[PDB]
């Protein structure tokens, strides 16, 4: 009983659901020229690929 | 500090067994239950009468309030 | 020094000498496992909330939200979210089985544990009010508003305690952050207060069933007590958890998954269950200030009952007239309870007055009363 | 003789005793979930996703 | 017809008005029905008459509308 | 003019303290959903990634969320934008305020959906009731133009005409579209959208249950026999007399 | 804020008035203009950050409600900077 409820409760602290949906981005490598860079925000910061 | 200066006490003998030496709920026939049913006896009449004369009143009132809903027929008769 | 480190430790000798060596009446019945559970209760009501605080908002366009987010999103928001809301509850059944124990077996005869119990309850009546609002559903924003409207009918210095109070001129935000603040400071005070409650009790010790000196007979809190009082614990628990992960709208409202708006006026406001006794007596008598007076003095009459008392003796154990009189009492309660959630029309309007006045009747008239009469019935 | 022996072996030492509710902690979960997912999907046969998930799972377009 | 598509619902709300229940709920609407749409002067109105029953049966028809759905 | 009509009830295949619900069921409804209650009702609080796992696949879901355009920005010279939608965006909503929505269903307001089945005394009952019960008014009662009859609702009179009728569309699950099911779908679908835990919270009150049963068991015999010693205990008075 | 520091109730009323608030929605969903109140804030001159730069070359002209608290210097720094342009020492270029 007490190693999940407390599993439960620290749980809350980390991560929502909401939070964890913008973690990871897939990029299309199928739609990018040569030399030409473009940029994508994840995680508020600018990705560069 | 409290055990020690609680009470003057004369001559009382108590006797016990260690827990290990007896059953944790024996006689459940022949004692308990008669005693649950002793208990229950003696209160049942106590509190039962104001519970039920409640859930009277309670039962009228919901019903009352119903009928109060639908119509008196007798307003609808001069009505041709 | 002390042989033992659980003596002379200036803490371990408390833990000591309030849970573990503390002298207990041999005969408590299951009655006195409410105090435990009070505060066990108090512990983890404090412990759900700051999980919960830790993901609201407290602002007029996000606390309703902020709410939905927390059980939609937050790993586990809603069931700790169940565990708060329903654990109010408990915590309500737990505090009316205490008092009502400790009006049956005149507790109150120990005045300051029974005036700083008075002080909880209160407390504890704010408390679940404002928690109330924080979840800005219709119900919140009504209840707020009808509720904390009653104090312009004071005379003069209400009009003004009320927009001062509200921040405004309307329940609005002002109001909401003012009561998010309070909701997550009175819970410290209770507990504060809990602790001098517990202080004054252990002067005396006690009470128990019979009334009677429990000095030729105490017993070690452990593990007597520590072992009875977990047991009523599991006990209570599981109807809880059932309710809660079973039918956890049971008790709810249906009218606060509702955004509150100001433009319209719920049919039917009405408190949770453990107010609508309550809500019955202020209903009661129609005339703003008169039912305000009411239903403070519903509360506040618990001040009084250790001055009615008149019996020779402490419990009402052997004392059958006073016995079913109790009862009347609290099947008084259920019908008050059941009036608070009817709306205010016939047969309920008078159903409601006459308990009303039946519930103070008994309690200022009717015991007093018998008590002497049963003094003369024993020849004293 | 089981009570015998688990008294003499388990909870005669406190230490052992301790050592006891853990591993039988341990064991108990694993064997306490088990069962109770098992319970439960049983009692609901055919309306969860993972029993549906067939369908649309590389068995479509 | 040979093949048609036709509401479950509709049909067990057939079957459902021959209860006695329902029969008897019916037949003291169609009174009412006839004596207010035969009136130029009246406040009588029959929703009362409508829901009980509506209320029979609609009762009747939960117990057996689902038994016909995926 | 007090009178009001109470829903039966039916009984839902997620009615049982430990039945689940039916997620075919719970898929179908979305279409419903999508397919014809989406035009006027907003469900704010459901985003295309909840339907992963739970009704449709990772692959679906994005697809179903590409089907949308949404509003983002700003961009470079402060400039609001179109931008094909993903599994993080919420379902869209019908209309930008309150106010175009009255606009567009005669001054009534189509109320959001998310917790509807929690919003009303009655939940998917209420709503399967209503959405069935359209029928016309009985002698003596009026209906105001733009308004429809509806026993069920609340004054009768209600401003939504009856969104669901046979065949109004086609499940591709290959299901009978007659109205009641389809009614049934979009309610089990509401039931899910306003209370995602429903079967995880079941899971869980099932463990509560055994592991309390349990508990309770063990802690009882444990007060029983420490009490044991004084409830079995004697005693005597024995004066010097 | 200007009443009773630096103008009139009349005087602020009129420059409040001399300002196009957008207000909104109305019963259509709209929004709308109207004239300025006492109770409007200072006027925006772009809608956001982005736009702003746009018409400072990149640049973006920082909101003044807590400038002179925000830099080192304050009023000091704000009036030796807006009277001190001049031309670059010998060595440094100044990009356009
Ligand atoms: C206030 C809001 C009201 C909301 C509703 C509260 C819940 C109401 C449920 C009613 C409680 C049902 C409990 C039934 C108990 C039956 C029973 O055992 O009664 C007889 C039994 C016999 O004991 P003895 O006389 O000592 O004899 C010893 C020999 N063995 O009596 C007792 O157990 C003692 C009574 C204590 C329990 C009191 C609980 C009632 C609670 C209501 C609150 C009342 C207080 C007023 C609050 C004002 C604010
Ligand atoms: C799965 C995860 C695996 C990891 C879990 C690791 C758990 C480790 C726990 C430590 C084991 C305890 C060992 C200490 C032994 C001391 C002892 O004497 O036993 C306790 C002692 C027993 O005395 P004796 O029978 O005389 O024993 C004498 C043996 N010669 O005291 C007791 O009564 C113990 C029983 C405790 C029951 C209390 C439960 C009540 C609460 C129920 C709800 C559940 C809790 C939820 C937690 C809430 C947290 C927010
Ligand atoms: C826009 C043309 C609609 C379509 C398509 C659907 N609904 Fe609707 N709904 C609409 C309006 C304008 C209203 C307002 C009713 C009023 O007078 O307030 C509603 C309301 C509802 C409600 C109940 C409201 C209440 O009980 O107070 C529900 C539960 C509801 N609508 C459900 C619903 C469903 C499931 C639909 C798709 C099958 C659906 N509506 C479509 C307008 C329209
Ligand atoms: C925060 C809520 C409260 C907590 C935490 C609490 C806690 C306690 C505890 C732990 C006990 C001892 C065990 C027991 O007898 O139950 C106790 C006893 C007592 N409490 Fe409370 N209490 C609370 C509220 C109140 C209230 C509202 C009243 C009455 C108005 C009250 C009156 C008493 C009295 C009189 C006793 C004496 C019991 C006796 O021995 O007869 N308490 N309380
Ligand atoms: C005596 C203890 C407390 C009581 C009686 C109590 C009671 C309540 C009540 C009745 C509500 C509304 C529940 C609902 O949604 O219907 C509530 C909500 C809330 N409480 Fe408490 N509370 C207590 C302590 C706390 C504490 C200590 C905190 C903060 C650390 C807290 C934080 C909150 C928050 C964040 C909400 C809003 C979210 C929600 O509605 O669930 N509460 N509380
Ligand atoms: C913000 O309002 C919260 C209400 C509530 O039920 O809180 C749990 C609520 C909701 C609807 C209607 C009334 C209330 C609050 O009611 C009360 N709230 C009270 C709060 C404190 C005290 C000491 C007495 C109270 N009495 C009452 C009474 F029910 F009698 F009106
Ligand atoms: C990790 O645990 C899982 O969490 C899911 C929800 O997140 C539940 O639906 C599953 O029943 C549970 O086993
Ligand atoms: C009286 C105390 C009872 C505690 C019961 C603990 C059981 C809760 O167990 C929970 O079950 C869920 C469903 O499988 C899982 O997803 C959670 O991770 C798990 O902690």
């Amino acid at each position: 009983a007490a190693k999940n409820v407390v599993t439960q409760f620290i749980s809350s602290l980390s991560a929502s659901a909401d939070v964890l949906a913008l973690s990871k981005i897939e990029i299309k490598l199928s739609d990018i020229p040569e030399g030409k860079n473009v940029a994508f925000k994840w995680r508020g910061k600018p990705l560069f690929v | 500090i409290h055990f020690g200066n609680l009470a003057r006490v004369r001559h009382i003998i108590t006797y016990s067994l260690s827990p290990f030496e007896q059953r944790a709920i024996p006689n459940i026939f022949s004692d308990a239950l008669p005693n649950v049913w002793r208990r229950f006896s003696s209160q049942v009449f106590k509190v039962a009468p104001p519970f039920l004369g409640a859930y009277l009143l309670y039962s009228w009132g919901t019903q009352e309030f119903e009928r109060l809903k639908r119509k008196n027929p007798a307003d609808y008769e001069n009505d041709q | 020094m002390a042989p033992n480190i659980r003596k002379s430790h200036p803490l371990l000798k408390m833990i000591n000498n309030s849970l573990i060596d503390l002298p207990a009446p041999s005969n408590i019945s299951a009655w006195w496992n409410f105090g435990s559970l009070l505060a066990v209760c108090l512990m983890t009501q404090i412990l759900t909330g700051l999980l919960l605080a830790m993901h609201y908002t407290a602002d007029t366009s996000l606390a309703f939200s902020s709410v939905a987010h927390t059980c939609r999103n937050v790993q586990y928001g809603w069931l700790i979210r169940n565990l708060h809301a329903n654990g109010a509850s408990f915590f309500f059944i737990c505090i009316f089985l205490h008092i009502g124990r400790g009006l049956y077996y005149g507790s109150y005869l120990y005045k300051e544990t029974w005036n700083t119990g008075v002080i909880l309850l209160l407390t504890l009546m704010a408390t679940a009010f404002v928690g109330y609002v924080l979840p800005w559903g219709q119900m919140s924003f009504w209840g707020a508003t009808v509720i904390t409207n009653l104090f312009s009918a004071i005379p003069y210095i209400g009009h003004t305690l009320v927009e001062w109070a509200w921040g405004g001129f309307s329940v609005d935000n002002p109001t909401l952050t003012r009561f998010f603040a309070l909701h997550f400071l009175l819970p410290f005070a209770i507990a504060g207060i809990t602790i001098i409650h517990l202080t004054f009790l252990h002067e005396s010790g006690s009470n128990n069933p019979l009334g009677i000196s429990s000095d030729s007979d105490k017993i070690p809190f452990h593990p007597y007590y520590s072992f009875k009082d977990i047991l009523g614990l599991t006990l209570m628990l599981t109807p809880f958890l059932t309710l809660a992960l079973f039918s956890p709208n049971l008790l709810g409202d249906p009218e606060n998954f509702t955004p509150a708006n100001p433009l319209v006026t719920p049919p039917h406001i009405k408190p949770e269950w453990y107010f609508l006794f309550a809500y019955a007596i202020l209903r009661s008598i129609p005339n703003k200030l008169g039912g305000v007076l009411a239903l403070a003095a519903s509360v506040l009459i618990l001040f009084l009952i250790p001055f009615l008392h008149k019996s020779k003796q402490r419990t009402m154990t052997f004392r059958p007239l006073s016995q079913t009189l109790f009862w009347l009492l609290v099947a008084n309660l259920l019908i008050l309870t059941w009036i608070g959630s009817q709306p205010v029309e016939h047969p309920f309007i008078i159903i409601g007055q006459m308990a009303s006045l039946s519930y103070f009747t008994i309690l200022l008239i009717l015991f007093p009363t018998i008590g002497t009469l049963e003094n003369k019935m024993l020849n004293y | 003789a089981l009570l015998r022996q688990a008294y003499s072996a388990l909870f005669r030492r406190t230490s052992t005793f301790a050592l006891t509710v853990v591993l039988g902690a341990v064991l108990f979960e694993r064997a306490f979930d088990q069962g109770a997912d098992a319970i439960f999907e049983h009692l609901n046969e055919g309306k969860l996703w993972k029993h549906i998930k067939h369908k649309y799972e590389a068995s479509e377009e | 017809e040979e093949e048609e598509l036709v509401d479950p619902l509709t049909t067990i709300r057939e079957h459902c008005e021959q209860t006695e229940k329902c029969v008897k709920a019916r037949e003291r609407l169609e009174l009412c029905d006839a004596r207010v749409s035969s009136r130029s002067h009246t406040e009588e109105q029959c929703t009362e008459e409508l829901f009980d029953f509506l209320h029979a049966r609609d009762h009747c028809v939960a117990h057996k509308l689902f038994n016909k759905l995926k | 003019g007090e009178l009001e009509l109470h829903p039966p009830a039916f009984p839902w295949s997620h009615g049982g303290p430990l039945s689940a619900l039916d997620h075919s069921s719970v898929r179908r409804g979305f279409q419903v959903y999508k397919q014809v209650c989406s035009a006027c009702h907003s469900m704010d609080y459901v985003a295309f990634r909840n339907l992963i796992g739970v009704t449709h696949t990772e692959a679906e879901a994005k697809a179903l969320a590409e089907e949308v355009e949404v509003q983002d920005g700003p961009d470079e010279n402060g400039e609001l934008f179109m931008r094909p939608g993903k599994i993080s965006d919420y379902f869209p909503k019908p209309y930008p305020n309150p106010e175009a929505a009255r606009a567009a269903n005669n001054g009534a307001l189509p109320p959001d959906l998310s917790y509807i089945v929690n919003a009303r005394h009655g939940g998917e009952d209420y709503v399967f009731s209503l959405l069935t019960g359209y029928c016309d008014p009985p002698a003596g009662v009026v209906v105001r133009e733009g308004l429809h009859y509806n026993p069920y609702f609340p004054g009768q009179a209600i401003g939504m005409a009856p969104p669901i009728y046979n065949e109004i569309l086609e499940y591709d699950d290959g299901t009978p579209a007659t109205m009641s099911q389809i009614a049934k779908d979009v309610c089990t679908f509401l039931r899910w959208a306003a209370e995602p835990e429903h079967d995880q919270r079941k899971r869980m009150g099932l463990k509560m249950l055994l592991i309390s049963a349990l508990l309770t068991s063990l802690l009882y015999y444990m007060k029983r026999h420490k009490w044991s010693v004084l409830k079995s205990r004697k005693m005597a008075y024995r004066p010097p007399k």
